[PDB]
């Protein structure tokens, strides 16, 4: 809750600044314990290349 | 009157006196139209650094800017050089390095040094500057260098780009040597920065193409009724193999008044090459003395 | 003179390139000893067996690396600024980024150069543990969240 | 995508068929291609069974921003006697004017023919245009194993497929004709290292110094030595690649030098030019050898070895230490038309 | 557990000498035979499951959490400490005066 | 010439007696370049007396006498072993200070007051 | 630097063997392969 | 207005169309003498000082 | 003490790790 009030409502372009002010909310930053298919979920909404 | 002072504000030495004693009476070119100037304005190494990569099209495109004048006098102090008005009777001397005989009626212009900055540049460490002379040339070679420069930026782009299009022994003799009557010479061109080189030719391909989508069929006609009947003394660069695409325009016929239409474009387009092939100012040279190699020309610039 | 009126030239690209700074260090130390190669870059194997992977690596291993990063988080902030140490203040080199020596070209290195990606990649230090907890106190009074 | 249709009208008049061809970023990471718009592109193709040499022609490459993304090209494809081979490899060679920079990237027909496989007088303007609807078509690259896009865009045509002309009895195996320049390098290397093993037996199974280096007195670096002499003679008969240096000695028209890197602690950087060093092997040409600063590190430091190849395909093995053995390429008359056919 | 797990160290929080030596008895003799690598910002990782300077987490972040007081006020210390060094990130301190 | 000169006393001090007498050698060096035999001609100054200046004359010629040295492991000829002989070209004053010129450069000493006394050539190695 | 003091007995390059880093991509080398 | 003219002329192209531009020369102004801008009724109109005027004749550029 | 400089120091390299050394070669290739 905390982390979406500094983060903004505003975007850039296509992608939201919330992916972009914190490592925490950025999703290209997974869990270290993945058990589902986390890996196709971030490939279909990335512009940076995984 | 007119005339410049040039102060030099430390000091001078005795070799670099004796140094700028033998440059007397050549031209340089130098910033502003002031009577006080200091030494900054007078080189044209200003532009032509030795730590960075000289630029011989835009040394030369600073040449057309400037000011120009004539050395008289060379002190420890100072240097007092005489200016040229844009309109004005003077005289130049031919102290210029590599001697070509010049006579009454030619037809000068200033080029930068282009066969040895060496020579040209003389230090002078009081200052921390050096100051960098021209060379006043006829302007059959004035132009015939630019011919010469410009080619070498072409071949010298395929070589750079991949090594295999280009053999590099047919290269430097080809781009660059300058053929003159008697004598070849060996441009100071192995170190440079192209990058305003290209922009003129950049320009050409403008020019060129709309040149050759408007060529008048009938000198094309001409070209193959005399590469392979006749063998006059200027067509033997195109010996019989005629160049195939010069054939494959002729499957059209001849039309005299679509033709003067086409001879009139091209007659327009070929007036606009002197903007693109320009030298500095011009020194129309009407009386000349061998014995004492000083001209009396008339300075008009542009 | 607070931070938002200092924000015209700290987002430039000039603060945020090492490309302009590895070639400053280049020419001030143009032979480097490329040592260990120890965490520079990760080497693919066709194994799945992590038991193989593992067992490989720690099997006879009597010498152990340490690389440039880990020993500067345990330097306090008074260490490393003393001048018995070269090393760790050579290559203390950009704020944002993170430098160490690749041993390209021939046999001779070359620097090179890493982005830090946060604030807690800055070591001690430069960042100390105190300082942390007090930034990180400034986080819960703006939000006003309640733990 | 402009970079396909600019070399219809210019690379295009003096090919055969053009291959275009898209490289996503998962082959750009493999090879190492960093994108700079500054980079000069140059192809030709190597044949098989035929004299193996085409002309060079400089290639457009643009970088494509975003339906993929990566860098565009177009490939020529040379059909010498009116149709293709299938096992003709078509070399991209990649370079930066300025700074130092070669790589060679190669790509065989059959992974792109068969991805192409489904009053005043007017003058006539025809202006370059995107306008042409691309085809994207999947493909695998032989050599690395990493996937790449080929555009087949819309124009005896829809009658005939794509010409080949399939090798005939006797052949070698197509594992072998494919990595035809891989068998030869390396059967070069293998017999050099027999070279420099031979210089052992007759001095007696020993080193000798050439180049003054105080050693210090420990009885295990005199062992260690010995085991960077081992260690490079299995790197020597490894290492099969390309841009070797006696391939750049061979087709040279100055001594070619070629650090290596023992154990795999460094990559290869292969095909270093020794400018202003003529190895004639006296005693004053080591000093310029020395004066050189990958030999000063060869030799005072460990874990790398360091060849030098004269133009008379003669090479020394420099050890740390100062230790050499003068070893020999053996090339006959036949395969330096082989080697400066399909490499010069 | 020597009959059932092993262990995989492949993280900058998550490789830890202390705990890898119980799960199998030869990174217990790796251990004990040279004590420099009992920390976890000093323990060395094998090449095929992390590089350091290619990751996010960069062992200084591995430093702080060995060395905390596990106080409320160091959760919020972490949560703090994953905030982008960037230039579009200044803009969102500089708002909220951070 | 300043490139045939070889100065002998030079100290950070890091002290040495002062005179009035100091002596400038010639020495001769016979050695072999490109497997062809060659000489080498060098000068000192040095006022030490005549037993140190042959010791500090050896250590100059170092590596000269090691990398001949060398070769005669194969072939012991006798003609061979002599290397080197010095002579005793005159006196110059103490603290006579050598003016440095320049002629074309070639950079050129010169020694006020010196006065010739010349010795004969002794076989030094 | 003169092709007459080559062999000089004390020359400017001194080897230096760092035997700890020696064995380490010895043993890693010798895993690989 | 190159590129947005051939572009409206990208089908019928003759051979007059062509030519483009001209550039004459009108005179010289010696450098010291800036020119004072003025407004007549308004109309910011610069004049010049010691204007001195020459002629030359059209040249084509494209 | 280090040893000094001279053409005639030598390593004396055994034949059977030169020839082992050989065996890896051929599975490697």
């Amino acid at each position: 809750q905390a982390l979406l009030k500094l983060a903004g409502h505003e975007t850039v372009g296509r992608t939201p600044i919330t992916h972009l002010v914190s490592a925490l909310l950025d999703p290209h930053l997974l869990p270290p314990f993945a058990y589902h298919d986390v890996f196709t979920d971030l490939m279909q909404k990335s512009s940076r290349q995984p | 009157d007119k005339s410049i002072v040039v102060n030099l504000t430390s000091r001078l030495f005795a070799d670099e006196l004796a140094a700028l004693q033998s440059k007397i009476g050549s031209v340089l070119p130098l910033g502003d139209c002031h009577r006080l100037q200091n030494i900054q304005a007078l080189g044209l190494g200003c532009v032509c650094s030795r730590e960075t990569s000289p630029d011989y099209i835009q040394i030369m495109q600073y040449l057309s800017k400037c000011t120009l004048a004539v050395l008289e006098e060379v002190r420890p102090d100072s240097l007092r050089l005489t200016r040229m008005d844009p309109s004005d009777n003077l005289q130049i001397k031919n102290v210029y390095a590599p001697f070509f005989q010049w006579d009454s009626n030619t037809q000068l212009a200033v080029l930068p040094p282009l066969f040895s900055r060496k020579d040209s540049t003389i230090v002078l460490e009081s200052n921390g500057f050096d100051i960098v002379f021209p060379m006043v040339v006829p302007q059959q070679l004035g132009h015939a260098i630019l011919q010469q420069l410009l080619v070498y930026h072409i071949y010298s782009k395929i070589s750079a780009g991949a090594p295999g299009d280009v053999n590099m022994a047919e290269l430097d003799l080809y781009t660059t040597n300058v053929s003159f009557m008697g004598r070849t010479y060996r441009l100071d061109v192995d170190n440079t920065d192209p990058r305003t080189a290209l922009r003129v030719l950049d320009d050409l391909s403008m020019y060129l193409c709309i040149l050759s989508a408007l060529v008048p069929r009938g000198c094309l006609r001409l070209l193959t009724a005399l590469v392979r009947h006749d063998r006059h003394p200027l067509t033997e660069v195109f010996e019989g193999v005629v160049p195939d695409e010069v054939t494959r325009i002729d499957l059209d016929q001849l039309s005299v008044p679509d033709d003067i239409t086409r001879m009139r474009v091209m007659f327009s387009y070929l007036q606009s090459l002197s903007s693109i092939f320009n030298l500095g100012p011009r020194l129309h040279v009407y009386a000349y003395s061998a014995e004492t190699l000083a001209a009396s020309c008339w300075y008009s610039p542009r | 003179f607070g931070y938002q009126n200092a924000l015209k030239s700290i987002c430039h690209p000039r603060m945020h390139n090492p490309t302009q700074s590895a070639q400053a260090l280049n020419q001030a130390f143009p032979d480097p000893d490329g040592g260990h190669g120890y965490g520079l870059r990760y080497e693919q194997t066709p194994n799945m067996n992590l038991f193989r992977t593992f067992h490989q690596y720690y099997m006879g291993k009597n010498v152990a690396f340490v690389p440039d990063v880990a020993q500067k988080a345990l330097v306090t902030t008074e260490d490393l600024l003393h001048p018995t140490s070269h090393r760790l203040l050579r290559l203390e080199v950009h704020p944002f980024f993170d430098f160490f020596v690749h041993p390209c070209p021939g046999a001779r290195g070359s620097y090179r150069a890493t982005h830090r990606t946060m604030v807690g990649n800055i070591p001690q230090p430069l960042a100390p543990r105190e300082f942390q907890e007090s930034r990180g106190a400034q986080f819960d009074a703006v939000t006003n969240m309640t733990h | 995508m402009d970079a396909h249709a600019i070399n219809e009208r210019y690379v295009g008049p003096r090919c055969h068929r053009l291959a275009h061809v898209v490289l996503p970023r998962t082959f750009l990471l493999h090879h190492a291609i960093p994108l700079e718009p500054e980079i000069i592109f140059s192809t030709y193709t190597r044949f098989s069974r035929s004299p193996g040499s085409s002309r060079r022609l400089v290639v457009c490459g643009k970088r494509v921003l975003p339906s993929p993304s990566g860098l565009a090209l177009s490939l020529p494809l040379f059909s010498h006697d009116g149709n293709f081979h299938p096992f003709d490899i078509s070399v991209l060679r990649i370079s930066c004017p300025g700074s130092n920079l070669s790589l060679t990237v190669r790509f065989l027909y059959l992974s792109l023919v068969v991805a192409m496989g489904a009053p005043p007088v007017r003058l006539s303007f025809n202006p370059v245009n995107a306008d042409v609807p691309a085809t994207w078509r999947d493909a695998t690259n032989v050599y690395s194993g990493a996937p790449y896009y080929v555009c087949v865009y819309e124009r005896e045509d829809d009658w005939l497929p794509i010409p080949l002309s399939f090798p005939e009895e006797p052949v070698p195996p197509p594992p072998s004709l494919v990595f035809m320049d891989d068998l030869f390098i390396n059967t070069k290397q293998c017999d050099f290292v027999d070279t420099l093993e031979a210089a052992c037996r007759t001095q007696g199974y020993t080193l000798r110094q050439r180049v003054p280096v105080a050693i210090p007195r420990d009885a295990e670096i005199a062992d260690a030595v010995k085991s960077h002499f081992l260690e490079a003679c299995l790197v020597l008969r490894g290492l099969a690649s390309e841009a070797s240096a006696w391939i750049r000695a061979a087709t040279s028209p100055a001594c070619w030098m070629d650090v290596l890197g023992l154990w795999e602690s460094r990559p290869h950087t292969l095909g270093l030019e020794l400018r202003g060093v003529n190895c004639g092997g006296t005693d004053g040409d080591w000093l310029e050898i020395l004066k050189q600063p990958d030999v000063q590190k060869t030799v005072s430091g460990s874990l790398v070895a360091c060849v030098i190849v004269t133009p008379a395909l003669e090479a020394w093995l420099v050890l740390p230490g100062g230790f050499a053995i003068k070893g020999r390429y053996r090339a006959s008359k036949e395969d330096l038309v082989f080697i400066r056919g399909r490499y010069g | 557990a020597e009959t059932m797990f092993y262990p995989v160290p492949f993280n900058k929080l998550y490789a830890d000498p202390l705990v890898a030596a119980t799960l199998h008895p030869l990174l217990a003799n790796y251990v004990t035979r040279l004590p420099n690598q009992r920390n976890a910002v000093v323990f060395n990782v094998p090449s095929n499951l992390m590089a350091e300077y290619e990751e996010w987490h960069k062992s200084p972040v591995a430093a702080y959490a060995a060395s905390c007081q596990a106080t409320p006020g160091a959760i919020s210390a972490m949560v703090s400490m994953h905030q982008k060094l960037s230039a579009p990130s200044f803009i969102c301190q500089a708002k909220h005066r951070m | 010439p300043c490139d045939m000169l070889v100065d002998l006393d030079e100290s950070c001090p890091m002290r040495e007696p002062a005179g009035l007498n100091v002596t400038i050698y010639a020495s001769l060096v016979y050695l072999r370049v490109n497997q062809r035999p060659s000489m080498a001609l060098t000068f000192f100054q040095s006022g030490k007396g005549f037993a140190e200046v042959v010791a500090m004359i050896k250590d100059h010629f170092t590596d000269v006498i090691r990398t001949k040295y060398i070769q005669l492991r194969h072939e012991l000829y006798i003609n061979r072993l002599v290397f080197g002989a010095v002579c005793t070209l005159g006196t110059v004053p103490f603290d006579s200070h050598p003016v440095h010129q320049s002629l074309n450069s070639l950079p050129v000493l010169v020694f006020a007051n010196f006065e010739a006394a010349c010795g004969p050539w002794t076989v030094f190695l | 630097t003169e092709a007459g003091r080559f062999w000089a007995p004390h020359p400017e390059n001194v080897l230096f063997i760092h035997k700890p880093t020696m064995e380490e991509t010895r043993r890693v080398a010798l895993g690989l392969r």
